[PDB]
């Protein structure tokens, strides 16, 4: 409960006292045309690889969280023996 | 036994007070990766005022 | 302008064929398709040849920059994945878990990490590192059913998804410190009055920077997760994911910080002086092997850190040689760490006992790459301690060599020590391997890469410091892109 | 003057080489009884 | 409403964050608080481009992906707690400190 | 005089090495690779000799054999090898020794792929620490041999191995770093970085700086030869050995420290050895008199001929600093005595463990009865340790004895403190050794004769050995010239150099 309360007393320090460079330019002429011009000149980049992270974040989470009806009893080979869907790495108290 | 032993009783210090360290900053991890966002955040309230002093 | 990504653009298109091929092909992919992504990550590290001989344009509006530092880093972390893969061939295939699964989520966090190093943008810096860590917790949990693993995923998850909440605030005080401008070169020309505002957008960056590279204070996550995970991904934790976080860490504090400099190397001293001391001193009681390497990994980020708070053209220079060195050792220690796991269970020293004799292409390899970690000669790891400790004292920093050094000979005894326990123990003193280890094969799946690959890093690691003429060369030329 | 260590030791090293590769071949102990056996020091 | 005003209730959400990371035991508040700092970063994001470059928003298109992101996270997240869950009958973070000697 | 020499000589049993995994017929025990590493080390001393004998060209300073390459510019390191007269004669005391420390590692048929590797490459590891003209190749060389003894210690010897050799290495490699902190500290001392030895020689240095320098060298050079108050590791490493590791880290090793004392500490630094060269002379007295009371208070054998290697080095360190061309000369000198007298007393008690398997000397006693040419060998060895004329080990001592109480830099009432407590050790060497050499041999109650030692013998292999180190045992102590012509062009500049410094 102090941590937290530091980190707002470091940051109400910070916020009050920092002088902000606020810019009096008329903003926002219908920015909806200004957030997708920037999709696809400044922040192009980003738009694509934004992409390429939501595959990646079914491809895994899908992978984590279904339930292994394939083949549940199938541990294929064993030099040494190892579970189905677990690491080789077994635990052992030294 | 009277020189060597105030060298090996450097080796009774140094090289017994790096490995009782190492068993003693081994308690540093416990789990409980709450305690682990304590140390990050402590860090990040300890490093500003390490640097406006 | 689209020229420049093309040593991440030809990964995305092998990214999405070793995934469609397991929606088609459907595990009779795995015969294939990892050679596939290996070609596909050798053709990404021979484009950076030609890309080597341009002249450092700036693409993208602005948002990416290929500089021959952002080259060398991108064949740093595409090397990292191309020896993880390598090792991951066998070591998934035989958890159960489809193989082509695991390399589009491995070779996301790749281009995650490979935009990182030219990242220029704060949107892309955030976005690129978002897609080395959200493909990094699924990576750590990816068999799924461990408890340890599950319990790694879990905790790296917490403190990954915070400690980026953490870059963000401070990413986000850097776009409200300047009027705006999320580029990187523009906001150091807006902010250089070095108020309290811009040292908590400098203390919360490296809060989420060195979550990464693991300093102390942010390493928690690191030997917990290095013996939960998949060991290829504790591979590529220690050698992609750290070298991305010290590619973010020149491009965001040397040209988003230039007026807060002797801030932040002062920090960055503090995360080296407690990085060689808690890394190679806890690392020195350590019983599993995985969890060995990773206060290894802790404490030899911190000899990485010497060369970053002096900040000369050799302290650059030997933070990028010491980090490619470092690679055929991780690569390759890490690599006789999974064919031992392979051939058996229990992965942890005192059951690597009476070795040389049943594995000795594992031991040789082990210890090669375990000694050159510690520094000794003629090996690559100690030329990378060298150059370090030269530009070390090039420019001040006598503390800091003399704490890389005693840190060192500490360093040494338990590297020894796992030395130690496969040459030194006679044959009536091994705990596995008694008439029981397997005989090696070299002829099943996945082991010929896990070969090619333990052959490859200590070539790489015997004579990668002896024959370090053109190594200093070209890791000289990418630090006159530094400013 | 003064004898001069080169002429001797030049004199005497293709005598010190071809002995240490004879001396190899007359030995005793060290294969026949060899309670050390495959040792050196234990 | 000033920009002062943004930035406070911002870094105050960004403080009840934090106590919701450290002290929950359940694992999903600990998710649910990670959302209060992603949205606590948006509203210093959006709350300095009302006031601080509102023509050429940039700050508006950085609070987009900040919400894509840890709209991916959580989605990620959540599968961490499904996997956990699947095999610890529990979701409680005092009983997943198992590397502990 | 175009070819490489040194770097061939450095090289070779480290290249050779790398054939010793690829040796066929594995006819049980390893044979032919035991001979092959026989091979590549006659054949590699043989080029030390083809060196000397026609392109070394003594009577002259400087370097003889000097090949500068280049190999990391961007560093400044060069691989820059050179023989002059402080390293030649440890140049061929290396390769003349590690030739019988392969021939006396005949019954090492435990790992013997390993071995000979490990031995070959701490052949071409040694040479390289004399040889090399710089400052990270030097401190690359002086770490070169860490794991091939490491794993030569831990291996193949006795109980308490593994503390012997953990012992070791953290006391070699943990104070290895002072040459890299020193080494370091010269090059970047001033406006030139430059890294060659002789250039770091001719700088100019400040006498605060050089009191870091000289202390940084003392600490490191201090360990490996072992200066009395950091000496722990020497018993513990030598009392679990072997008589082929024996000798080289006693013949070999110990001398590393000892001659790069005269090329760091007197050449580099010679203002602060003007101010710590009176401390060195009571540090060398207090090692050659501790040394001899703890040899004589010590049971196990080869734990006494390992202290009695920490007396006779003593003698290094009172000749080194005393500014004398003669105890200069007499401290080279003692370095090439003691390594040959080390190397066969070393091999002598390696031999009598092979028979009676005891090592305690009061579970022994009338050994020489049952075997008599080992006694025979064990006292014309034990003899030349001492000081006794007509051997090396005399003429060796008596220069230090001479060029100390001569000598235009100390005074009266201190030179007679030093030579009297000096030659303590004339009467205390025959103490310790002769009290062994009664309680091993003269003896008629013998051992128990059945649970050790049931065997005796004397391979005429093992007397070969011995005999070739009584040959410049006994030769430089009938004319110490035979030695002393390569020293005096490269030491009377040492001294001279140190000369202009003296009125201090």
């Amino acid at each position: 409960a102090v941590v937290s309360l530091g980190v707002f007393a470091l940051l109400t320090k910070m916020i009050l006292q920092t002088p902000w460079q606020l810019s009096s330019v008329p903003p926002t002429p219908d920015s909806i045309t200004t957030i997708g011009q920037h999709f696809f000149s400044d922040f192009l980049l980003p738009f694509e690889l934004a992409s390429v992270l939501l595959l990646m974040a079914l491809i895994g989470a899908v992978v984590l969280a279904r339930r292994e009806l394939v083949l549940e009893p199938e541990p294929i080979l064993g030099e040494e023996v190892v579970p189905p869907l677990e690491l080789p790495e077994r635990p052992r108290e030294p | 036994e009277v020189d060597y032993n105030v060298v090996d009783g450097v080796v009774n210090l140094t090289g017994f007070v790096t490995m009782v360290t190492g068993e003693g900053l081994k308690y540093l991890q416990n789990g409980r990766a709450q305690f682990y966002a304590l140390i990050v955040l402590l860090a990040v309230l300890g490093f500003v005022i390490f640097s406006v002093q | 302008n689209a020229g420049t990504i093309l040593p991440e653009t030809i990964l995305i298109v092998t990214l999405l064929v070793v995934l469609l091929a397991d929606l088609i092909q459907g595990r009779q992919a795995d015969r294939w398709t990892p050679y596939f992504a290996i070609v596909g990550l050798g053709g990404a590290i021979a484009t950076m040849i030609p890309l080597w001989t341009q002249p450092a344009t700036i693409s993208f509006f602005g948002s990416f920059i290929s500089d021959h530092l952002s080259l060398f880093f991108r064949g740093l972390i595409a090397l990292s994945a191309l020896g993880t893969i390598l090792m991951s061939i066998r070591y998934v295939e035989q958890t159960g878990s489809s193989l082509g699964e695991f390399m589009t989520i491995l070779l996301t966090a790749t281009v995650g990490g490979m935009f990182i190093a030219g990242a220029q943008e704060l949107v892309f810096i955030f976005v690129a590192l978002e897609t080395l860590s959200i493909a990094s917790y699924l990576l750590t949990g990816y068999t799924k059913r461990d408890s340890r693993s599950n319990e790694a995923a879990l905790k790296y998850l917490l403190i990954g998804a915070a400690s980026s909440a953490i870059f963000l605030y401070g990413s986000s005080l850097l776009y409200g410190l300047s009027g705006g401008h999320t580029q990187l070169p523009a906001i150091a020309q807006a902010l250089s009055s070095e108020s309290l505002g811009l040292v908590v957008a400098l203390v919360f960056v490296i809060a989420g920077i060195s979550f990464k590279i693991s300093a102390v204070p942010f390493h928690q996550w690191t030997p917990d997760v290095y013996e939960g995970a998949p060991t290829p991904v504790v591979a590529f934790l220690s050698v992609g994911s750290k070298a991305a976080g010290f590619a973010l860490a020149i491009r965001f504090l040397t040209l988003a910080f230039p007026s807060v400099t002797d801030q932040w190397q002062l920090i960055f001293t503090v995360l080296a002086i407690l990085s060689m001391i808690l890394g190679n001193v806890v690392a020195l009681a350590q019983t599993s092997m995985k969890r060995m390497l990773a206060y290894s990994s802790i404490g030899q980020a911190g000899f990485v850190m010497i060369g970053f708070v002096v900040g000369t053209e050799a302290g650059y220079a030997s933070m990028l040689f010491y980090l490619l060195v470092y690679l055929f050792m991780n690569l390759g220690a890490f690599t006789c760490v999974i064919l031992f796991s392979l051939r058996t269970g229990t992965d942890q020293i005192s059951e690597y006992a009476g070795l040389y004799q049943k594995d000795p292409l594992l031991t040789l390899g082990l210890s090669l790459c375990l000694l050159s970690l510690g520094g000794i000669p003629p090996l690559a790891g100690f030329f990378g301690k060298i150059y370090l400790f030269w530009a070390g004292w090039q420019a001040g920093a006598y503390g800091l060599v003399l704490l890389g050094l005693l840190t060192s000979v500490i360093s040494i005894y338990y590297y020894i020590r796992v030395v130690k326990m496969m040459v030194v123990k006679e044959p009536q003193e091994m705990s596995e391997a008694v008439r029981n280890y397997p005989e090696v094969s070299w002829s099943s799946f996945g082991l010929r890469p896990l070969q090619v690959g333990l052959v490859m890093t200590v070539i790489a690691t015997s004579l990668a410091g002896i024959l370090a003429n053109p190594l200093f060369n070209l890791v000289n030329t990418a630090v006159w892109d530094v400013p | 003057a003064v004898i001069s260590v080169k002429p001797i030791l030049l004199a005497m090293t293709p005598v010190f080489i071809l002995l240490c590769l004879f001396f190899g071949t007359r030995n005793g102990f060290y294969d026949t009884d060899q309670y050390h056996g495959n040792g050196s020091a234990h | 409403m000033q920009l002062t005003y943004v930035l406070i209730l911002a870094a105050l959400l960004f403080c009840i964050g934090i106590y919701g990371l450290v002290t929950s035991r359940n694992a999903v508040r600990v998710l649910m608080s990670i959302e209060l700092l992603l949205n606590a970063v948006n509203l210093n994001l959006i709350g300095f481009a009302n006031y601080l470059d509102g023509q050429q928003i940039k700050g508006q298109v950085f609070a987009v992906f900040v919400i894509t992101v840890a709209a991916a996270e959580a989605a990620v997240g959540l599968a961490i707690i499904l996997a956990i869950y699947r095999n610890r009958d529990t979701v409680d973070m005092e009983k997943f400190n198992l590397l502990k000697w | 005089s175009t070819f490489p020499w040194l770097t061939t000589i450095i090289l070779f049993p480290i290249v050779a090495a790398l054939a010793i995994p690829f040796i066929p017929d594995p006819t049980g025990k390893g044979r032919p690779i035991r001979w092959y590493a026989l091979a590549v080390g006659l054949i590699d001393f043989a080029l030390i000799v083809y060196a000397f004998t026609n392109f070394y060209d003594l009577n002259t300073p400087g370097m003889q054999l000097w090949e500068s390459y280049d190999w990391i510019p961007e560093i400044g390191l060069r691989w820059s090898v050179g023989a002059d007269g402080l390293s030649m004669p440890l140049i061929l005391l290396t390769g003349f020794i590690t030739t019988l420390a392969i021939l006396a590692a005949w019954p090492v048929t435990l790992k013997p792929r390993l071995f000979y590797f490990l031995m070959l490459a701490m052949y071409g590891g040694q040479i390289a620490v004399f040889a090399v003209q710089d400052m990270l190749v030097f401190f690359l060389a002086w770490e070169l041999e860490l794991i091939p003894v490491y794993l030569l210690l831990a291996i193949w010897g006795g109980h308490k191995r593994q503390y012997a050799a953990t012992k070791f290495i953290l006391y070699t490699a943990g104070s290895s770093l002072f040459i890299l902190v020193a080494g370091l500290a010269m090059a970047f001392y001033g406006d030139t970085v430059s890294f060659d030895m002789q250039t770091l020689a001719a700088k100019d240095y400040a006498l605060g700086f050089q009191l870091l320098v000289y202390a940084g060298f003392l600490v490191a050079y201090g360990v490996k030869l072992p200066i009395v108050p950091l000496h722990t590791w020497l018993p513990d490493a030598h009392g679990e050995a072997t008589a082929p590791v024996h000798m080289l880290l006693a013949g070999i090793l110990l001398k590393m420290g000892g001659y790069a004392l005269i090329r760091m500490n007197v050449d580099m630094l010679p203002a602060a050895h003007a101010k710590f060269a009176p401390v060195l002379v009571i540090l060398g007295v207090v090692n050659i008199i501790y040394a001899a009371l703890t040899s004589y208070a010590q049971r196990n054998l080869k734990r006494k001929i390992a202290y009695s290697s920490i007396s006779h080095i003593g003698f290094v360190l009172i000749g080194i600093a005393s500014f004398t061309n003669l105890g200069m000369s007499g401290a080279v000198l003692q370095m090439v005595s003691h390594g040959l007298i080390g190397a066969s007393l070393f091999f002598l008690v390696g031999a009598t463990y092979d028979r009676t398997h005891t090592l305690i000397l009061e579970e022994m006693g009338g050994v020489g009865q049952k075997m008599k040419k080992i006694f025979a060998m064990f006292t014309a060895c034990s003899l030349a340790s001492l000081a006794l004329p007509g051997m090396s080990g005399f003429v060796a001592e008596l220069m230090v004895f001479i060029g100390f109480a001569t000598s235009d830099a100390y005074s009266l009432p201190f030179r007679v403190i030093v030579v009297f407590l000096a030659a303590v050790g004339v009467i205390l060497t025959p103490i310790y050794l002769l009290s062994m050499l009664r309680e091993i041999f003269y003896g008629p109650e013998n051992k128990e004769l059945v649970e050790h030692e049931a065997l005796v013998d004397a391979e005429p292999r093992e007397v070969f050995i011995i005999a070739c180190l009584l040959v410049p045992i006994i030769g430089i102590g009938l004319y110490p010239k035979l030695l002393t012509q390569i020293y005096d062009a490269t030491t009377g500049q040492v001294i001279a150099r140190a000369r202009e410094v003296l009125p201090t």
